[PDB]
C-alpha cells in the first residue's frame, strides 16, 4: 500500500520547459527521499536526481545545469522541472524510492 | 567516480532452477557502502523493486528472491526460478554522490 505517479505534459516544444509532478501515498515524504529515473528507446536507464526526507537534493553532473527536484510535504507531491529540452529528453520519465523499492507508471515525453 | 556498472548481457533458466545475476564495479570490489539494488522490469515497462542495500528485501517480494555479495560483486539470486521470472533486471550501485544502474539482464524462463 504505497502508490507513486507521475504526472507530465507528454508534448513539449525544443527549448521550452518541463513540468512533471509525483503523487505520493502510503507515506510521508518527510522520512523517504525520492528519486527521478528516464529511460529512453534503445535501452538506458539513468537517474536524473533525488530529495530526501530533509529538503536536501542531489543531481546527475551531466545534466545539473538544466534540473532541479523540489516538494510540498504537507501536499505529498516531488515536482521535477528541467529546461533546454531537445531530442535526447524524450523519455519515459518515473519518480521512485524507499531506496527504489516502488515505482510508478512513469509519463511520456516527446519533443518537438 | 564516474563509473560503469556492468551485469551479464542475458542468462536462461528452467522453472525450479537456481541463477544468479551479478553486478560489477569498474572501480573495484562492490561494498555495502554502494547499497546495490535490484529492480525489475515486466513486459509493459512496469518497475518492482526487489532488493535494496545490499540485500535488503522490500516488503511483498517471494522468498526465492534473495541479494547478496559475491566476490567482487553484488548478486541477485532467485532459488527455485518461475515462468513468472521472465524479465530484465537492473542493479543501481550508489557511488559517492549519485546512483548509477547496470545495463540490465534479460532473464529467459524456458
Amino acid at each position: 500500500d504505497v502508490q507513486l505517479q507521475e504526472s507530465g505534459p507528454g508534448l513539449v516544444a525544443p527549448s521550452q520547459s518541463l513540468s512533471i509532478t509525483c503523487t505520493v501515498s502510503g507515506f510521508s515524504l518527510t522520512d523517504y527521499g525520492v528519486n527521478w529515473v528516464r529511460q529512453s528507446p534503445g535501452k538506458g536507464l539513468e537517474w536524473l536526481g533525488v530529495i530526501w526526507g530533509d529538503g536536501i537534493t542531489d543531481y546527475n553532473s551531466a545534466l545539473k545545469s538544466r534540473l532541479s527536484v523540489t516538494k510540498d510535504n504537507s501536499k505529498s507531491q516531488v515536482f521535477l522541472k528541467m529546461n533546454s529540452l531537445q531530442s535526447g529528453d524524450s523519455a519515459r520519465y518515473y519518480c521512485v524510492t524507499g531506496l527504489f523499492d516502488y515505482w510508478g507508471q512513469g509519463t511520456t515525453l516527446t519533443v518537438s | 567516480a564516474d563509473a560503469v556498472v556492468t551485469q551479464e548481457s542475458a542468462l536462461t533458466t528452467s522453472p525450479g532452477e537456481t541463477v544468479t545475476l551479478t553486478c560489477r564495479s569498474s572501480t573495484g570490489a562492490v561494498t555495502t557502502s554502494n547499497y546495490a539494488s535490484w529492480v525489475q522490469e515486466k513486459p509493459d515497462h512496469l518497475f518492482t523493486g526487489l532488493i535494496g542495500g545490499t540485500n535488503n528485501r522490500a516488503p511483498g517480494v517471494p522468498a526465492r528472491f534473495s541479494g547478496s555479495l559475491i566476490g567482487d560483486k553484488a548478486a541477485l539470486t532467485i532459488t527455485g526460478a518461475q515462468t513468472e521470472d521472465e524479465a530484465i533486471y537492473f542493479c543501481a550501485l550508489w557511488y559517492s554522490n549519485h546512483w548509477v544502474f547496470g545495463g540490465g539482464t534479460k532473464l529467459t524462463v524456458l
